[PDB]
RNA sequence: AAAUGGAUGGCGCUGGAGCGUCGGGCCCAUACCCGGCCGUCGCCGGCCUACGCCGCGACGAGUAGGAGGGCCGCUGCGGUGAGCCUUGAAGCCUAGGGCGCGGGCCCGGGUGGAGCCGCCGCAGGUGCAGAUCUUGGUGGUAGUAGCAAAUAUUCAAACG
RNA sequence: AGGCGGCCGCCCCCUCGCCCGUCACGCACCGCACGUUCGUGGGGAACCUGGCGCUAAACCAUUCGUAGACGACCUGCUUC
């Protein structure tokens, strides 16, 4: 990881992701970072970071999150994901990313119908179960002492 | 020895470290490769099983 | 203090012998360009021996037991481990003194690389005998990092070409100054007292 | 009577002891190691939290087969247990030490517990009734408790 | 600077370890006094390398430097005044050593008689008020 | 100002394959790499400089933290230019791969 | 062609660190030579504890076993030290000082409160690491197994 | 696996920033070691002083089930 540049308008769902106890937290994240984005003299030390990003990096990933306000869930924390842009050259990938900072990405934009797209997730936890349920081995008959 | 009824083995050696994952959001191990011929797009989105 | 060794055109066993002898004396030696270390014999023979070494593993638990590195720097470091008394607190300190690097790091770009004469392929091997590249062996088996290391190596070779023209220009300027006048009075004394 | 680790002076220090009292030596040692190095009001609140099962006692040495708890992360330890009876007896002896400091005339609000000590009292033997008509001993493990408290300056 | 006795050379002992007994470290029922093992399998009796060393005649000190204190005298134990006065002839090589069961009331008289007769005593300042 | 002693690295004790003899130690001295070259250094005097936290030094001016076990060159050792040395006290065995000073006195210039 | 993954010891070794013939050096064992010290033995010296004191020379390993010495030790007995002490004996502890190669011993510091020791002879129920040793006590296990055969308890008040 | 180097406009001084020659001095500590070093060497707790800034986060508790033997993991808690 060379350097990470975060946007200015960071949502409260992302702040709930960064904190653990949102009740006990004083909501103090990214105050100086947004002050650096707001200051004009800090932009001259910030636009050089993208010029170094154009020169040295090849893999650029885009951290995005979900809107928990549209969901019927109770979690209210937004999950962050790095999304590797597999487009053209690093210069226009950076231009595309800075053009679409602080913006929504619909699924109908990138993904389409009749497409073969794999799903990655975490299985249903069944708990601390035994051998004939986990490994699906053959059971022992009724006559067996000390375990079937 | 000479087990006399050879059976296919239960389970898989490739999925053997059956530890709980430290993360619950399933991360991406590998993204597809890139090229300047293809236009600029994203690869991975989030979702919730309804 | 510190020693920086080339790996181009060196043999694995000879270089490991000289490094493992000079690291027990305290000289902090570092072997750079480890992917360029040659190994005598046929390359199919060397990868057959290394495939047998990979076959050597514990049946009860492969993690708790034989670790098998694929990077050539760690191959050379295992070669020096098998020669130093690493189970005692002399060879462990010697391995802590030893550092190994694939490619060339940026401080070792600047710091000058030594070439050991007695470990050279040209000195030790007849040129009509076969050989094998440790970097080629590592790229064939496991070490997937030749496309990055070779690219950065060509980049620093271009940096070396853009430095050598400036150094040779400065050497031409100082020899023009030596060709110029009013230095010979000390030069008579220097020639009569061992120029 | 004599105490191990005699204090700097008997003027600014009080002392207390319990002898031949039916507890477990391991539980009282593991709660005394948590009491030691603590202000007296913090220790009183700590033992009331032990009796209310709100703050635990980590088992650091005598930790054989002891289940875990979530409350042990304040101590940097994984296991824990809540000794009710040991907390009751050691709170009674802390009240005894408070009364002795009141008799000696110290600044009763600023005592700290510098020294605490626990060692095995002579145990009393009972018997079980196991298989095949055999008799195995069923013995207690009481302890002697010593504590030396000191003003904090 | 008390008496400074006659010519006594450099005292060597050829080893100063007061040889430990085998497996006295492992069991605390065994006192650390030497006792010759007579087993048929013991590495100490078989004299393997890397083991303890048995006391034999080779560790005997020199007869000139035998029973020699580091001060340069030879110690002799004393109970009373007459057994102190027997050392009147050879006080320049033989020093006195008052017994442990001698009280202070007689110990001060013994050390006073030793100071008068110029006889070295090893413990002059013990058990005093 | 300037260093007067020649550099020499402690290598180990006089030993066989199995056992050791700690009364005589081995020094890989720099510059010498030959049997004919380890002739001038016969009779030199060595010194191992180490540190301790108690205040025990030479009477040369100021009290410091430096302790030194003295010794001198006995004879040569092998064909590679290694030099035997017997010190006044035996080596602490911590000096392996560390430096022992060799000063240019009683030799015969 | 053989079953665990492994063996010129491994690492590696090819103008050798392989093979056969050899040259000059280099390294060490308790082997050899010189020297210091102890002991045993042989020969011997002196009218200085004669059972002591010196001198020369050669050698010292060892289970079963056999001798000699012990100013090694424990218990008691008779002589013996005008012995030791309630101004502190025996016993015990001790990062103290020391001796003897060793059995062990003497002194320093602390608890203790009434008997103890050196030499010469005498007599032993006289020295412990073991014997699935006897008696007594105490650890790891371990705050572990276990407080589960016979359907089941609950609210309020009272003495406390 | 980056922190030192190069260029320009100025800065308070230095034309002994070095070699060759003359002159007079500074401890000459009277025969003695561990001396001169990259050292304003590395880490920890405090002491008095100037300027520029910072005003939190974990763990327990409670709740939660997408999670659980116990731990552990994902969660909620604003006065609208
Ligand atoms: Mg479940
Ligand atoms: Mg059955
Ligand atoms: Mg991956
Ligand atoms: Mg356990
Ligand atoms: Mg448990
Ligand atoms: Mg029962
Ligand atoms: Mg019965
Ligand atoms: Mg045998
Ligand atoms: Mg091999
Ligand atoms: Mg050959
Ligand atoms: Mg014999
Ligand atoms: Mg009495
Ligand atoms: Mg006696
Ligand atoms: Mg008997
Ligand atoms: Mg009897
Ligand atoms: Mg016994
Ligand atoms: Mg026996
Ligand atoms: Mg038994
Ligand atoms: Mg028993
Ligand atoms: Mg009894
Ligand atoms: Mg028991
Ligand atoms: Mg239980
Ligand atoms: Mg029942
Ligand atoms: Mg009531
Ligand atoms: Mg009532």
């Amino acid at each position: 990881t060379f350097k990470t540049v975060f946007a200015e308008h960071i949502s409260d769902e992302c702040k709930r992701r960064f904190y653990k106890n949102w009740h006990k937290s004083k909501k103090k994240a990214f105050t100086k970072y947004c002050k650096k984005w707001q200051d004009e003299d800090g932009k001259k030390q910030l636009e050089k970071d993208f010029s170094s990003m154009k020169k040295y990096c090849q893999v650029i990933r885009v951290i995005a999150h979900t809107q928990m306000r549209l969901l019927p869930l109770r979690q209210k924390k937004a999950h962050l994901m790095e999304i590797q842009v597999n487009g053209g050259t690093v210069a226009e990938k950076l231009d595309w990313a800075r053009e679409r900072l602080e913006q929504q990405v619909p699924v109908n934009q990138v993904f389409g119908q009749d497409e073969m797209i794999d799903v990655i997730g975490v299985t249903k936890g069944k708990g601390y179960k035994g051998v004939t349920s986990r490994w699906h081995t053959k059971k022992l008959p009724r006559k067996t002492h000390r375990g079937l | 020895s000479h087990r006399k009824f050879s059976a296919p083995r239960h389970g898989s050696l490739g999925f053997l470290p059956r530890k709980r994952s430290s993360r619950h959001r399933g991360k991406v191990k590998s993204f597809p490769k890139d090229d300047p011929s293809k236009p600029v797009h994203l690869t991975a989105f989030l979702g919730y099983k309804a | 203090q510190v020693l920086v060794l080339d790996g181009r055109g060196h043999l694995l066993g000879r270089l490991a012998a000289i490094v493992a002898k000079q690291v027990l004396l305290g000289r902090k030696v570092v072997v750079v360009r480890c992917e360029g270390i040659n190994i005598s014999g046929n390359f199919y023979r060397n990868k057959l021996k290394y495939l047998a070494f990979l076959r050597k593993r514990m049946n009860t638990n492969p993690s708790r037991g034989p670790y098998h590195f694929r990077a050539p720097s760690r191959i050379f470091w295992r070669t020096v481990r098998g020669m130093l008394p690493h189970k005692t607190k002399r060879g462990q300190a010697a391995l802590d003194r030893l550092k190994v690097f694939d490619g060339i790091p940026p401080p070792y770009d600047k710091k000058k690389r030594m070439v050991v004469p007695a470990a050279l392929k040209v000195v030790r091997l007849k040129p009509t005998r076969k050989f094998a590249y440790l970097g080629r062996l590592a790229h064939e088996v496991g070490w997937k990092y030749q496309a990055v290391t070779a690219t950065l190596e060509e980049k620093r070779k271009e940096k070396a070409k853009i430095h050598y023209r400036k150094k040779k220009q400065l050497m031409r300027l100082r020899k023009q100054a030596e060709k110029n006048v009013e230095k010979k009075i000390d030069k008579y004394t220097e020639v009569l007292k061992t120029h | 009577v004599r105490y191990s680790l005699d204090p700097e002076n008997p003027t600014k220090s009080c002392k207390s002891r319990g002898s031949n009292l039916r507890v477990h030596f391991k539980n009282t040692r593991e709660t005394a190691q948590a009491i030691k190095g603590m202000h007296i009001r913090k220790a009183t609140k700590y033992l009331k939290d032990v009796t209310l099962q709100k703050q635990c006692v980590p088992f650091r040495r005598y930790n054989g087969g002891v289940g875990r708890c979530a409350q042990a992360k304040q101590w940097g330890w994984t296991q824990g247990r809540w000794p009710k009876k040991s907390a009751e007896f050691l709170l009674h002896m802390l009240k005894n030490a408070e009364s002795n400091a009141e008799l000696k005339g110290l600044d009763v609000d600023s005592l700290v517990i510098e020294h605490i000590q626990v060692n095995k009292a002579p145990k009393m033997r009972r018997r079980t009734y196991r298989a095949h008509g055999r008799i195995n001993p069923y013995m207690s493990s009481p302890c002697h408790i010593e504590m030396i408290l000191t003003e904090k300056e | 600077a008390a008496l400074r006795p006659l010519v006594k050379p450099k005292i060597v002992k050829k080893r100063t370890k007061k040889f430990i007994r085998h497996q006295s470290d492992r069991y605390v029922k065994i006192k650390r006094n030497w006792r010759k093992p007579r087993g048929i399998d013991n590495r100490v009796r078989r004299r393997f390398k890397g083991q303890i060393l048995m006391p034999n005649i080779g560790y005997g000190s020199n007869k000139k430097t035998k029973h020699m204190l580091p001060s340069g005298f030879r110690k002799f134990l004393v109970h009373n005044v007459k057994e102190l006065e027997v050392l009147l002839m050879c006080n320049k090589s033989y020093c006195a050593e008052i017994a442990h069961n001698v009280s202070s009331k007689n110990r001060k008289a013994i050390v006073e008689r030793a100071a008068q007769l110029a006889i070295r005593v090893t413990n002059p300042n013990a058990r005093l008020r | 100002s300037g260093r007067l002693w020649s550099k020499a690295i402690f290598a180990g004790y006089k030993r066989g394959l199995r056992n050791q003899r700690e009364h005589t130690a081995l020094l890989k001295i720099e510059g010498v790499y030959a049997r004919d070259e380890t002739e001038f250094y016969l009779g030199k005097r060595c010194a191992y400089v180490y540190k301790a936290k108690n205040n025990t030094v030479t009477p040369g001016g100021k009290p410091n933290k430096t302790r030194v076990i003295w010794g001198k060159v006995t004879r040569a050792h092998g064909n590679s230019g290694m030099v035997r040395a017997k010190f006044r006290s035996n080596l602490p065995a911590k000096a392996i791969g560390h430096r022992i000073r060799v000063m240019l006195y009683p030799s015969r210039i």
